[PDB]
RNA sequence: GGAUUUUUGGAGCAGGGAGAUGGAAUAGGAGCUUGCUCCGUCCACUCCACGCAUCGACCUGGUAUUGCAGUACCUCCAGGAACGGUGC
């Protein structure tokens, strides 16, 4: 068992993969996400499809668009 | 009379197996997500493991690892494994 | 109230925030990303916790296809966001 | 404040969470504010699925309908109170 | 604090919304509560690709609702 | 607080009346068991699910957080909310 | 009835807010303000303060 | 006498028969057909039972009307611009009128959305050939004389008359 | 802060339609106020005729908008 | 009091292919207006795979019922698809 809280904070800061609901693809190092679940990355690159596309780095997400993240 | 077996019960009694399973999805029934649950918490929230996206139309599997997926866009699952 | 505005003030800073928190205390010009794919382009003069931000030079921009989609571009400098609207709030675009 | 609390009780075009207008006797809000339409109809849009076939609405009416309150885009006045 | 609250600075005030149904509208609202509750006024309205429709008394959401533009003469941190 | 469109829908609850859904799930029946969070129990229903098709089900669970809107009762139009 | 807005006065104000926020909306200036639109709805027929060979002639227009 | 939007305003504008917007304004004898788009695009039936209106004329613009009661009425004749005015109109009730001859239907066939119609009660009705006239000039009628027209009586009424 | 009113309904068997426009049957076994009525022998039902026995189906309330009954209770 | 039922949103989007088939008077570009060639938005006809099935209302003729009760909607056969959204 790994919650929610250690899990996505041993993800915040690992670079991330993070499905929104569009088919964006974040690639790139959290800085945080707590119970708000509000994410935000720091040097992330835009992904559709997984393509990674954009160099807006970082960028600070409403969870109302994630459909997933992972620690690649 | 009869008493509650709570989603919590067999989101718990999964992850406690470590199996795995596929499951829905919102407004799109043609994918599923084909991995294990690591943990949970009380808001069921459902942090997944060595997960796929899996395509009945296309017929792919594109992988994860241990990914989490969002909370709301949770229906259901079958266990697999 | 009074330390609850404390630890706000701690939320929005040194949380997930810190885009607009930074586009507040610097004054940046921060891409606002819409979950309706409009997207608009300006500052941060007020910001809070649900991602609710009110936007200075906004500039937005759609991909209309009237053919291949051209960029829909309008700007209204002073213009208030709701965040439910909004996907992400990013501190720096390339431009 | 309340605003609509004036404007009830008279034929009110109702807006959808798909883009109908349905005209009826509006009657109370409430903190959801799902509304409790009386005398109350609707009308959408027969798409032609073409441009030498026009666009028109076909009538339906519900009579006293209870619209669940994720339904409201807005609430405009379409007829004087009778 | 919220700019909800900011929002609720809004009242003789020329806005202009843009709302959930790719609806745009230049609008004077007659009274916004505490949820972004405002409701139009004299309002010109075009939602997706649609006419200058005109409501005279209409109340606007709140979550369904998208952008807002406030008054030009309008200063800002003294509206939150 | 309490909401006076609740107490509409305990009026409209137990006999006939049309809910009507998202995607056009829309099931005139005998409403039974209506909840404050409106997921809505209909009795002998027929429902459209806006197929054309409106055929009749039994006792069917139709949530109201779907649901677009709810044809009542047309007796209690006199109703002790609005008078 | 209709020939007299809020604040225009039946002929005491007229309606310049309206081409002022289309001008506003095409230009796009951070110091688009009161005296720049004054001067561009005062004169006649001045080097412009805006490019009359695109769409701003129309706007003008409306 | 005066048949104002006092009258247009004060009538009855709620569910119909076949649960419909209806506006009856009843017991006033109006010979005057003004001040009536104060309807405010809420109504579709227009009726003026108990009324002397000199013919049919004087409605105002109703892309939305769909009953129309000009009954126990002195209807003379038929006016010209009745279907722009009229485009989703099928019901327009003219019985217990005084329409008399053939002339009297010259604007009677322009309409594309007439199906459900009466004129009964004129001494247009008992005249030969007269519901010959009808199916001739009424293409999309299904409601005349409340029954069912006929492709018979469309063959007739085409054919006769050439 | 209300349970729902499954409770004569309880172990006994419903079709539901949840997203997707997907169906569950199945037979009520589990629910929260949360409403997430959990079916055991409930099977999916797709687009298609296609149907898989899921096991146990705890199928949350956050999609299904329509479930029907096959007896009386 | 922005987390699975209503108000901080899953919203946006795009209409299947083609024939030396055609209309843009006042509105598209270049070949520097007219003539003519090719080119990135629709509909009418026709070929496929009348974009595919369900059902509902209706038009057609035949056909069963003379009957009192408060309606989602009440005949049956057969054609056609003028109209609606449901699965791809």
């Amino acid at each position: 068992p790994l919650n929610p809280k250690p899990f996505l904070n041993g993800l915040t800061g690992k670079p991330v993969m993070v499905k929104l609901k569009w088919g964006m693809e974040y690639k790139g190092y959290l800085v945080s996400v707590d119970g708000y679940m509000n994410m935000q990355l720091a040097n992330t690159e835009e992904y559709i499809d997984g393509a990674l596309s954009g160099h807006l780095g970082e960028v600070l997400i409403r969870c109302n668009n994630v459909l997933y993240i992972r620690g690649v | 009379q009869k008493v509650m077996v709570q989603p919590i019960n067999l989101i718990f009694r999964y992850l406690q197996n470590r199996s795995r399973i596929q499951v829905w999805l919102y407004e799109q029934v043609n994918m599923r997500i084909e991995g294990c649950i690591i943990g949970f918490d009380e808001y069921m929230n459902l942090v997944l493991d060595d997960a796929e996206e899996i395509h009945s139309k296309t017929k792919s599997r594109k992988q994860l690892g241990r990914i989490m997926l969002k909370g709301d866009n949770i229906t259901l699952l079958q266990s697999v494994s | 109230p009074e330390e609850l505005q404390k630890r706000e003030e701690e939320e929005f800073n040194t949380g997930p925030l810190s885009v607009l928190t930074q586009s507040v205390k610097n004054n940046t010009q921060v891409l606002i990303n819409c979950r309706n794919n409009k997207k608009l382009l300006g500052r941060v003069k007020a910001f809070d916790r649900h991602c609710n931000m009110v936007l200075e030079n906004v500039k937005e921009m759609w991909t209309e296809v009237p053919s291949k989609p051209v960029n829909k571009d309008r700007y209204i400098s002073k213009m208030f966001l709701r965040g439910d609207s909004v996907i992400v709030v990013l501190r720096n675009p390339l431009i | 404040s309340s605003k609509m609390l004036q404007h009830i009780d008279y034929r009110m075009r109702c807006i959808l969470q798909d883009g109908r207008i349905f005209i009826g006797t509006f009657k109370a809000f409430d903190k959801h504010m799902n509304l409790i339409l009386c005398d109350c109809d609707e009308f959408r849009k027969i798409k032609p699925k073409n441009s030498k076939q026009a666009e028109r609405e076909e009538k339906r009416v519900l009579g006293l309908v209870l619209l669940r309150g994720e339904n409201l885009v807005s609430m405009t006045v379409e007829g004087p109170p009778p | 604090m919220k700019l909800v609250r900011f929002l609720m600075k809004l009242s003789h005030e020329t806005v202009t919304i843009e709302l959930k149904n790719g609806t745009q509208v230049h609008g004077t609202i007659t009274g916004v509560d505490v949820s972004m509750n405002t409701h139009l006024k004299a309002v010109k309205m075009t939602l997706k690709n649609r006419e200058p429709v005109q409501l005279e008394t209409l109340s606007i959401r709140g979550n369904n609702i998208r952008y807002f533009i406030l008054p030009d003469s309008l200063p800002l941190d003294t509206l939150l | 607080s309490i909401g006076v469109p609740i107490k509409v829908l305990h009026e409209a609850e137990g006999h006939i009346v049309t809910c009507e859904t998202n995607t056009g799930e829309v099931y005139r029946g005998k409403l039974i068991e209506a909840e404050d969070n409106m997921n809505c129990q209909m009795s002998n229903i027929t429902v459209t699910y806006r197929d054309g098709r409106v055929a009749q089900l039994e006792q069917v669970y139709i949530r109201g957080s779907k649901i677009r809107f709810l044809i009542l009762p047309d007796m209690l139009k006199n109703a002790p909310m609005l008078k | 009835l209709v020939e007299f807005t809020d604040e225009e006065g039946y002929g005491r104000y007229l309606d310049l807010h309206d081409c002022y926020l289309k001008y506003i909306n095409l230009k796009a200036s951070e110091k688009l303000d009161y005296i720049t639109y004054l001067s561009i709805f005062d004169q006649l027929f001045d080097i412009p303060k805006e490019r009359k060979n695109a769409e701003y002639k129309r706007y003008l227009e409306m | 006498v005066k048949l104002t939007a006092e009258l247009i305003e004060q009538a009855a504008q709620y569910t119909n028969a076949v649960r419909d917007r209806e506006l009856d304004l009843r017991g006033y004898k109006i010979p005057v057909i003004e001040n009536l788009g104060a309807t405010l695009d809420q109504f579709d039936a227009i009726d003026f039972s108990d009324n002397e209106i000199r013919k049919l004329d004087g409605f105002p613009l109703l892309r939305r009307l769909k009953t129309l009661l000009v009954n126990n009425n002195r209807i003379c004749r038929i006016g010209e611009g009745l279907d722009q005015a009229l485009p989703c109109l099928t019901e327009l009730i003219l019985t217990n009128n005084s329409l008399v001859e053939l002339g009297d239907l010259d604007p009677l066939a322009s309409l594309k959305s007439l199906t459900y119609l009466s004129i009964l009660r004129n001494p247009v009705t008992n005249k030969k050939h007269y519901r010959l006239y009808v199916i001739y000039k009424v293409p999309q009628v299904r409601v005349l004389d409340f029954q069912k027209v006929k492709l018979k009586e469309r063959q007739e009424a085409e054919k006769m008359f050439k | 802060a209300h349970p729902p009113e499954l409770k004569k309904f309880m172990d006994k068997k419903l079709s539901l339609k949840l997203n997707g426009g997907r169906h569950v049957q199945g037979i009520l076994r589990g629910f929260d106020p949360f409403m997430n009525l959990v079916i055991d022998e409930c099977v999916e039902m797709a687009t298609s005729g296609q149907q898989n026995n899921i096991g146990m189906v705890v199928i949350r309330g956050n999609s299904i908008i329509m479930l029907e009954a096959l007896e009386r209770v």
